[PDB]
């Protein structure tokens, strides 16, 4: 369903996070 | 249980005892099977059996599931939702392997599942139960209403074994399906003595169970409204309603309007050929049902004639398929039957030979029956003109009249007419094996009895008529004699004797 | 004989498998490692 | 706050007598004594008749009777959508606060009224139809389950109206689901006198109407 | 600024006459005297006749008599579709400002 193209989306916004994180942390 | 009747159903023991005996006696036996489908009308109880079936076996909680629920828009869904349904028994498998209990899969209106994406929905399904992993610890039970929208692969041997039937309740069933409705209103004494549950089996024919429930209803609704006045503002007998009786009247009530039933019956007509009886107002008629039952004994009796005819003939208006109708019904032979004009209106010729040749055919089953033909210039229609007639339908009747029937079986044939020379031109006079002729009324004395044993006038008014008719001779037909009293029976009562004669005169005539 | 006059069709669509956000989040989680690495 | 004079229906007088003698008694008696009945209240109503006879009227003022909320109305086949397997959720969302309130609250819960229109554009004979990718067959076989399941449900009411009762597929109409089958007909003298009073009340009211009349 | 002499169409009069009588005539008269009959206006139109006589041009002159929105024209069978349950999503959707501004707005 559109449920998971929604679960999917919220997955990668997740990842964008932790790859800010990351870059901080690297900084 | 095995009762059956202790559940709350009936009508079925026979079935249920072969549920016993064929599906769950290797399971009781001291140490399979794996397939079961219901199939029957709308109606007679299928949920009430999965409910108990879910409850009757030392067995973990059945899972109920939808017939069109297994689906979804994103391609991917319905294989995880078959999955996750079918992954219950895996894991027991797998820890527990042949000692593992028995795990039960509901399927409801499962004809939804079979029909692209039902194909593989169906594939799925069909390798989950028969697949290369054979699972002895899975049942399914599936239930419809329609057999015939059903894939044949999914009945195959090994998938789907045990296949039963439901069906209509019979007197039995109807009686026990009343008891188990009426038990509570018995219980606290709300139903009247004067009802009787037999004669309402009795009465009710082909209710399929629910339609039972739904009367029973009904009287109780009717029963219930009755004490109450509802119009400005609701009331009810509040105390007065607490000795609420149901009657006989109420069950009468919702059986004649309401709750009717879901299929037909048929019609019978055999009264419209005698309306007015048969009354003896002279010798002949005697003599002419004498000879009748004369032939009756000869067809029963002989062995080398299996097939026997006879004509009856006589002047319009003399009651001709009367007496045909009434020596038919003296025989009292297993099968009987009329065929008139008056069912075939405007049917070509076609039809016509081959309405004859389905009664014909009916008629030769039976072991000895009795056919009479009504009307035959009718039924071949005859104008004088040119004259113009069917040429199929004489021949059809000039074969059937000679036709012996299967070995060992006895055939009465009887016709009426009222133009026997032109029958005589055609030649069929000579199929017949024997006539008898129908007379009309022609002495004066043979009327006066008709008069009186019809009842009409009086002895002033008789003794009139005898002066003013012992001096003359009569010509008349006993239809036309009742059409001319209830005419002459319309004017006041100074005006009926006179009017009568002029009548009389006026139809009068010789032959 | 009566040859029927043809036929009409109907349709029904069904939902898509666009699959590419896994292709980003599959590229940054390399990134997530890339970085990880130079960290140490 | 009612009152039979209110709704404005003339000329069906024995039709809505036989309704609420037949639909509305057993909710309002004492609990106990419909508890020691044991009966279960009629889950449905089917109407038809030709073109302009009060159906909906009824219908309308059926649903502005009772007490509740307010009804939920399906105009025509509103129902139907494109994606595979969509049109079954659409059916199951209607029944979703019924579902609820009966499993909350037990044998003491409110009314949902459901009010089907112009039902036939829905529940054809489902061997009937041809090859229409099958989705009618689906929507009909998933509102049978739902009326009436193995699950039951005992505290929703559904009306439906038509034009060709014929039409109906026969799984549907049989006592439990849709039981009572009126047919509004065409009036006679005194539902003429009793419609032609009705819709002319206002102008008598306000003088506006000749003596003559 | 409206006049029958403007709109230019001849041979029409009672037809015309008719029409205004049995279906404009509830929308002029004063409110307070239509509320104490209390009607419901009518909301139907049916023209026929054979080709060339002058349906369109009575449909566009009274689409152009009015002080309202423009008329939503429907040009023979626009509003068929191949997918399952699309046409009727294109009926319902003509049907759409009015209920809005019915519940809006009141009477
Ligand atoms: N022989 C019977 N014994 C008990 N109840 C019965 C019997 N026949 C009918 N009923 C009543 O009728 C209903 C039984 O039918 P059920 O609810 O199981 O539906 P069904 O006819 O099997 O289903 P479907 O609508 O899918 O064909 C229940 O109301 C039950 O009370
Ligand atoms: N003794 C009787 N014989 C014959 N018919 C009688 C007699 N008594 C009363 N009837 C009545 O007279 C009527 C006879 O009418 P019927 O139609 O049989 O006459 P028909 O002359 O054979 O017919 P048709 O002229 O149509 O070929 C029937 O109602 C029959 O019940
Ligand atoms: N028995 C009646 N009493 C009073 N008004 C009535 C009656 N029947 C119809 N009407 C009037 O007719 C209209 C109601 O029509 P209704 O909605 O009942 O038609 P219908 O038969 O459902 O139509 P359709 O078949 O087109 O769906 C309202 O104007 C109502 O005032
Ligand atoms: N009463 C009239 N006065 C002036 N011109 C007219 C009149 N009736 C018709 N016409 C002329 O003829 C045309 C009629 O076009 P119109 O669309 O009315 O025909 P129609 O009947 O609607 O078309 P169709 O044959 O497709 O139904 C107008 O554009 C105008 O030029």
């Amino acid at each position: 369903s559109k449920q998971a193209l929604s679960e999917i989306e919220t997955r990668h916004s997740e990842i964008i996070k932790l790859e800010n994180s990351i870059r901080e942390l690297h900084d | 249980d095995w009762n059956f009747e202790k559940m709350g159903i009936g009508g079925l023991d026979k079935e249920f005892s072969d549920i016993f005996r064929r599906a769950f006696a290797s399971r009781v036996f001291p140490p399979h099977v794996k397939g079961i489908l219901l199939y029957g009308p709308p109606g007679c109880g299928k949920t009430l059996l999965a409910r108990q079936i879910g409850k009757m076996l030392n067995a973990r909680e059945p899972k109920v599931v939808n017939g069109p629920e297994i689906l979804n828009k994103y391609v991917g869904e319905s294989e995880a939702n078959i999955r996750k349904l079918f992954a219950d028994a895996e894991e027991e498998q797998r820890r527990l392997g042949a000692n593992s209990g028995l795990h039960i899969i509901i399927f409801d209106e499962i004809d939804a599942i079979c029909k692209g994406v039902h194909d593989t929905v169906v594939n799925q399904l069909l390798s989950k139960i028969d697949g290369v992993e054979q699972l002895n610890n899975i049942l399914v039970i599936g239930m419809t209403n329609r057999p015939d929208l059903i894939d044949e692969a999914l009945l195959r041997p090994g998938r789907l074994e045990v296949k039963m039937e439901i069906g209509l309740p019979d007197e039995k069933g109807r009686l026990q399906i009343l008891h188990i409705h009426t038990a509570r209103m018995r219980g606290h004494q709300l139903l009247s003595a004067d009802v009787d549950i037999k004669e309402l089996a009795v009465e009710t024919k082909n209710f399929s169970g629910a339609e039972l429930e739904g009367l029973v209803r009904a009287a109780q609704s009717t029963a219930m409204n009755r004490h109450i006045k509802a119009s400005t503002k609701v009331e009810v007998d509040m105390e007065k309603a607490e000795s609420l009786q149901v009657t006989r009247g109420d069950f009468l009530a919702s059986l004649e309007n309401d709750i009717k039933p879901a299929f037909g019956t048929n019609q019978e007509d055999y009264a419209s050929y005698i309306m007015n009886g048969i009354i003896k107002w002279g010798d002949p008629v005697t003599r002419v049902l004498d000879d009748g039952e004369l032939l009756v004994q000869q067809t029963k009796n002989s062995d080398r004639t299996p097939l026997v005819s006879v004509l009856l003939e006589g002047p319009p208006h003399s009651g001709k398929t009367a007496l045909a109708a009434k020596i038919a019904e003296e025989s009292n032979f297993p099968f009987i039957k009329i065929c008139s004009p008056d069912k075939m209106i405007g049917f070509s010729e076609t039809a016509k030979c081959q309405a004859m040749k389905k009664i014909f055919d009916d008629a030769y089953k039976s072991q000895l029956s009795c056919v009479v033909v009504d009307d035959i210039e009718r039924l071949l229609d005859y104008v004088p003109i040119g004259p113009r007639f069917s040429n199929l339908v004489l021949q059809a009747l000039l074969v059937l009249l000679k036709k012996a029937p299967p070995q060992g079986r006895k055939l009465l044939i009887i016709g009426t007419t009222s133009r026997k020379d032109v029958l005589q031109e055609m030649e069929m006079l000579n199929a017949f094996s024997t006539t008898i002729h129908v007379p009309n009324i022609a002495t004066g004395e043979q009327l006066l009895e008709a008069l009186e044993l019809l009842g009409n006038f009086k002895d002033k008014e008789r003794t009139t008529i005898a002066q003013q008719v012992k001096g003359k001779k009569v010509w008349i037909g006993i239809k036309k004699l009742l059409m001319l009293i209830e005419m002459s029976l319309q004017m006041d009562p100074e005006y009926r004797v006179r009017k009568f004669l002029a009548l009389l005169r006026e139809e009068g005539a010789s032959p | 004989m009566a040859e029927d006059a043809d036929m009409r069709n109907e349709l029904e669509e069904m939902q898509r498998r666009a699959d590419q956000l896994a292709d980003e989040s599959l590229e940054s989680t390399r990134r997530m490692l890339q970085l990880v690495e130079e960290s140490k | 706050d009612w009152n039979f004079e209110k709704m404005g229906i003339g000329g069906l007088d024995k039709e809505f007598s036989d309704i609420f003698r037949r639909a509305f008694a057993s909710r309002v008696f004492p609990p106990e004594i419909v508890e020691q009945m044991g009966c279960k209240h009629v889950k449905g109503i089917l109407l038809y008749g030709p073109p302009g006879c009060g159906k909906t009227l009824l219908a309308r003022q059926i649903g502005k009777m009772l007490n509740a909320r307010e009804p939920k109305v399906v105009n025509g086949p509103e129902i139907l959508n494109k994606y595979v397997g969509e049109s079954e959720a659409n059916i199951r969302k209607l029944f979703a606060d019924a579902e609820e309130e009966q499993r909350r609250l037990g044998a003491n819960s409110g009314l949902h009224i459901i009010i089907f229109d112009e039902i036939d554009a829905i529940c054809k004979q489902r061997g009937s139809m041809a090859g229409s990718t099958g989705v009618h067959d689906t929507v009909v076989n998933q509102l049978l389950s739902k009326i009436d399941g193995v699950e039951q449900l005992n505290n929703i009411l559904v009306i439906g109206m038509t034009n060709r009762p014929d039409l109906i597929d026969e799984a549907l109409l049989r006592p439990g689901r849709l039981e009572v089958k009126m047919e509004i007909g065409l009036p006679d003298e005194k539902g003429r006198l009793q419609i032609l009073h009705i819709h002319t009340a206002r102008m008598r009211g306000h003088q506006l109407l000749s003596a003559d009349v």
